[PDB]
C-alpha cells in the first residue's frame, strides 16, 4: 500500500470541525501515554472567526488556535502531517479535497457516515495519486497506543486505562466497525500483552484504507507479532489476506472472524447498518469468507465467542517460542 | 447504501433524463398492475393497451422473470387479464423468499428476432464503472474518464451488426452518462432491443445510491426504494428511517418476523450484527423479529422514540413462552450511554403494562461513556415496574446475555452491574 508508519508519540493533528469534546479526550489520551505536548495543534471551523478554545493538559488549562480557514491553520502549523475531519457528510468531500492540496498532510481521517460512494472514489484517486492514507469514510477511526489516537477513538480516560491503551503491547488489528474495535481493545488487553495498532477502516463501500493496507503495515512494523482482523459481510477485501499468506508476503499470526453470518440464514437478502455490509455474490458472504480464511492458513474461531480463546492462544505461542 | 428500485422507477428516469441521438420507443408506455388497480381507470389513462398486443410482468426485484413463468408475452388486453388470473395477489416462492405477487408492468410487446437483442450492463467498483455489451465485451472506465461513442464502438462494439454500431455507440453513451448524473451503481438493461424503428428498453434493472439523496432529489423526486422480494414494507421501519434523517446519529430498523419472540436493541453497526450472529447460531433465526442499531450519539429522545417503536411492535400479540429484548452494545467510544439508556428506560415504564402482558424479559450488556449510570437507571426501572431485567456492564462478554436469555447458559448473579 502507502506508508507503513502513520502515527508517533509526536504526530500533530488538525482538527476539522467544532468537536471539543473529541479534541480534549485525544488530548486526555495523550497525557496518560507521557507525550511531550498534545496532539492536536489547530482546528478548523468555518462557520466561526478564528479564535482560542479552551483544553486541558492534565490540569493545566491550553488554548488551542482554532481558524476559519484551512490556508491559516495549515501555514502556521507545518509540523501537522494528520487531518481529521468530522465535516458533515454534504462537505466532507469538499474538505477533505482541500486538505489533499496541502503536501505536508499524510494521513486524513474521514469520519462522516453517508457520503456517496461515487465520491469516495474520487477521494480514493486523488489520495493513491498523492500517497496520502485515508482512514474512513463512516468510522470513528482508530488507536496507537502510546502515540496517538483518532478523535473519540477508546472514549474516556477511563476506558483507556481499563484497556491498558496507554501502553503499546504487541497485537495489532483492523476492523470495520468502529464500536467493535473498542471492544477488540478490551479482548486484547484481556489476553495478551495488549494492543499495538488498531485501525476502523469504516463501514463504506469503498474504505479510504482496506484490511491488506493495514494488513501489509503491520506485517511491516517490528513491534507487531500478531494481528487480528474483524472482518464483515460484503465485498471481497479479506481474500486479499488468503492471497498475502500465500505468496509470502504475510507471515506474522493472523488471527480473522468475519461477522455477517446470519444473513446465510435469512430468506431473503438483509442490508445490515453499515452502507457496505451487504453480500451481492456467493463469496462476499461472511460465512465464505471464514471459510477461505481458514483454509489459507489464518486462525479463525468458530463464532464471535471464541475469538478471545483464540488470540491468547496464539499469543502464549509467541512467547513459548521466544518471538514475544 | 446502493438500494434497488423498480424497473418502472429505472424507466421512469430514464426516459425523462438519458440524452441520446437515438430513437427510443416507447416511451412512457407502461402500466401498473397491483389487486385493487380499477382496469375501467387504467384503460381510460392507458388507452393504447387495447392498440396492440402487450407483455405483462411482476415489477417487485425478482430476478430470472422468465424463467420462473412470470413473463406473458404478446398477450390481448384479454390475454393479460387471463395470466394474471392464478398469479396476481397469490403468494409465490422466488428461490428462498416467499411473498406475495401484487404489482406488475404491463408494456407493448416489441416484435423482433433474436438478432435484435443486445444486452448493455454497467456496474461500479473501487476502481470505476465497467460497462458490459453482449449481441461478450467488457470495458473499465476509470474514475474521471469520459465514455464517447467512438470509445464504445473500439472497444465494446467490435462484433456487433455494422448497421447498428451508430445507434448502439449513441445510446450506451447517453446510458453512462445518465448513469453518473443520477449516481446510480447498477444498471442493466436486458434486452435492449433495436430494430429498424429505434431503440426499445425491454427489461431493466438497476441500484442507485441513496446517500446521493442531497445531490440528486430534484431529478429523482419522491423514488421508492421497495423492500427484496420476500419482505414486506412497515410503516414503524419508514417512521425509523424518517429519524435516521434528521440527524447525524444513525437508527435502523429492518423487521423479519413480526411474530418472533425475539427482539434486539443493540447500539452499533458491528455489534447488532455480531448479537443477530449470535442468535441465529444459537437456534433463534424463526423466532428473530428484527435487525437494526442506533449509534452515533443519539440523544435521550431519539433513544426513546426509536425504543417506543420497538415495545410497540412486540406487544402486538402474545406468545406462549412470552418474549425477549436484548438491549446489548460493544464499549461504545462516544454514545452517552446514560442518556440513551434514560430514553429506553422511559419507553419501558410508558409501556410496562403492555410488556408484562407478553411476558417479556430483558437482558443488558454495555459499556462506554457514563455507562455505570445507565446500567443503574435499568436495574431500576426493572424494580420499579416488576419486568424481570438482568443488567450486565464491561465484565461480561458481549453477547454472554444471548445465551443466558435462550437458555443455553445460567444467569450469573455475580456480575450484576460490573
Ligand atoms: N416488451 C417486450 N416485447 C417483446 N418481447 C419481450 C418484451 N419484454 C420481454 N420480452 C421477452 O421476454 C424475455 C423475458 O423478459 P424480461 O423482462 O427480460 O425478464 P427477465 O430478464 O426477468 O426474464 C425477454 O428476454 C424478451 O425475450
Ligand atoms: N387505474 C387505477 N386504479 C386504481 N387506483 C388508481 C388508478 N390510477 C390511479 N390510482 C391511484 O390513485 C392515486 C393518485 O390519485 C395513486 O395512489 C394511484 O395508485
Ligand atoms: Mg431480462
Amino acid at each position: 500500500s502507502k506508508s507503513t508508519t502513520l502515527f508517533s508519540r509526536h504526530t500533530k493533528a488538525i482538527v476539522w470541525g467544532m468537536q471539543t469534546r473529541a479534541v480534549q479526550g485525544m488530548l486526555d489520551f495523550d497525557y496518560v501515554c507521557s507525550r511531550d505536548e498534545p496532539s492536536v495543534a489547530a482546528m478548523v471551523y468555518p462557520f466561526t472567526g478564528d479564535h482560542k478554545q479552551k483544553f486541558y493538559w492534565g490540569h493545566k488549562e491550553i488554548l488551542i488556535p482554532v481558524f476559519k480557514n484551512m490556508a491559516d491553520a495549515m501555514r502556521k502549523h507545518p509540523e501537522v502531517d494528520v487531518l481529521i475531519n468530522f465535516a458533515s457528510l454534504r462537505s466532507a468531500y469538499d474538505s477533505t479535497m482541500e486538505t489533499m492540496n496541502y503536501a505536508q498532510i499524510r494521513t486524513i481521517a474521514i469520519i462522516a457516515e453517508g457520503i456517496p460512494e461515487a465520491l469516495t472514489r474520487k477521494l480514493i484517486k486523488k489520495a493513491d495519486q498523492k500517497g496520502v492514507t485515508i482512514i474512513g469514510p463512516a468510522t470513528v477511526g482508530g488507536i496507537k497506543p502510546g502515540c496517538f489516537k483518532i478523535g473519540n477513538t477508546g472514549g474516556m480516560l477511563d476506558n483507556i486505562l481499563a484497556s491498558k491503551l496507554y501502553r503499546p503491547g504487541s497485537v495489532a488489528y483492523v476492523s470495520r466497525s468502529g464500536g467493535m474495535s473498542n471492544e477488540l481493545n478490551n479482548i486484547i488487553s484481556r489476553t495478551t500483552d495488549g494492543v499495538y495498532e488498531g485501525v476502523a477502516i469504516g463501514g463504506d463501500r469503498y474504505p479510504g484504507s482496506t484490511f491488506m493496507d493495514h494488513v501489509l503495515r503491520y506485517q511491516d512494523t517490528p513491534g507487531v507479532k500478531m494481528i487480528v482482523v474483524l472482518g464483515e459481510i460484503g465485498g471481497t477485501e479479506e481474500y486479499k489476506i488468503c492471497r498475502g499468506i500465500k505468496e509470502g508476503r504475510l507471515t506474522k499470526p493472523i488471527v480473522c472472524w468475519c461477522i455477517g453470518t446470519c444473513a446465510t440464514m435469512f430468506s431473503s437478502e438483509v442490508q445490515f447498518g453499515h452502507a457496505g455490509a451487504c453480500a451481492n455474490q456467493a463469496s462476499e458472504t461472511a460465512v465464505a469468507k471464514n471459510q477461505a480464511l481458514k483454509e489459507a492458513g489464518v486462525f479463525v474461531p468458530r463464532s464471535f465467542d471464541e475469538l478471545g480463546e483464540i488470540i491468547q492462544s496464539v499469543y502464549e505461542d509467541l512467547v513459548a517460542n521466544g518471538v514475544i | 447504501s446502493a438500494k434497488a428500485i423498480s424497473e418502472q422507477t429505472g424507466k421512469e428516469l430514464l426516459y425523462k433524463f438519458i440524452c441520446t441521438t437515438s430513437a427510443i420507443q416507447n416511451r412512457f408506455k407502461y402500466a401498473r398492475v397491483t389487486p385493487d388497480t380499477d382496469w375501467a381507470r387504467l384503460l381510460q389513462d392507458h388507452p393504447w393497451l387495447l392498440s396492440q398486443n402487450l407483455v405483462v410482468k411482476p415489477d417487485q426485484l425478482i430476478k430470472r422473470r422468465g424463467k420462473l413463468g412470470l413473463v406473458g408475452v404478446n398477450l390481448t388486453l384479454d390475454g393479460v387479464k387471463s395470466w394474471l388470473k392464478p398469479r396476481l395477489g397469490q403468494e409465490a416462492t422466488v428461490g428462498k423468499a416467499t411473498g406475495f405477487l401484487k404489482n406488475f408492468l404491463i408494456e407493448p410487446f416489441v416484435p423482433h428476432s433474436q438478432a435484435e437483442e443486445f444486452y448493455v450492463c454497467i456496474y461500479a467498483t473501487r476502481e470505476g464503472d465497467y460497462v458490459l455489451f453482449h449481441h461478450a465485451q467488457k470495458l473499465l472506465v476509470g474514475v474521471d474518464e469520459k465514455l464517447n461513442p467512438e470509445d464504445i464502438k473500439k472497444h465494446l462494439l467490435v462484433h456487433a451488426p455494422e448497421d447498428k454500431k451508430e445507434i448502439l455507440a449513441s445510446f450506451i453513451s447517453g446510458l453512462f452518462n445518465f448513469y453518473e448524473d443520477l449516481y446510480f451503481t447498477y444498471l442493466e438493461i436486458n434486452p435492449l432491443v433495436v430494430t429498424k424503428d429505434g431503440v426499445y428498453v425491454l427489461d431493466l434493472a438497476a441500484k442507485v445510491d441513496a446517500t446521493a439523496d442531497y445531490i440528486c432529489k430534484v431529478k429523482w423526486g419522491d423514488i421508492e426504494f421497495p423492500p427484496p422480494f420476500g419482505r414486506e414494507a412497515y410503516p414503524e421501519e419508514a417512521y425509523i428511517a424518517d429519524l435516521d434523517a434528521k440527524s447525524g446519529a444513525s437508527l435502523k430498523l429492518t423487521l423479519l418476523n413480526p411474530k418472533g419472540r425475539i427482539w434486539t436493541m443493540v447500539a452499533g453497526g458491528g455489534a447488532s450484527v455480531v448479537y443477530s450472529d449470535t442468535i441465529c447460531d444459537l437456534g433463534g433465526v424463526n423466532e428473530l423479529a428484527n435487525y437494526g442499531e442506533y449509534s452515533g450519539a443519539p440523544s435521550e429522545q431519539q433513544t426513546y422514540d426509536y425504543a417506543k417503536t420497538i415495545l410497540s411492535l412486540m406487544t402486538r400479540e402474545k406468545h406462549p413462552d412470552g418474549k425477549i429484548l436484548i438491549i446489548g452494545g460493544s464499549i461504545a467510544n462516544f454514545t452517552n450511554v446514560a442518556a440513551t439508556f434514560k430514553g429506553i428506560v422511559r419507553a419501558i415504564r410508558d409501556y410496562q403494562g403492555p410488556l408484562k402482558e407478553h411476558e417479556v424479559t430483558i437482558f443488558v450488556r454495555r459499556g462506554g461513556p457514563n455507562y455505570q449510570e445507565g446500567l443503574r437507571v435499568m436495574g431500576e426501572v426493572g424494580k420499579t415496574t416488576g419486568i424481570p431485567i438482568h443488567v450486565f456492564g464491561t465484565e461480561t462478554h458481549m453477547t454472554a446475555i444471548v445465551g443466558m436469555a435462550l437458555g443455553h447458559r445460567p444467569i450469573p448473579e455475580n456480575l450484576y452491574f460490573q
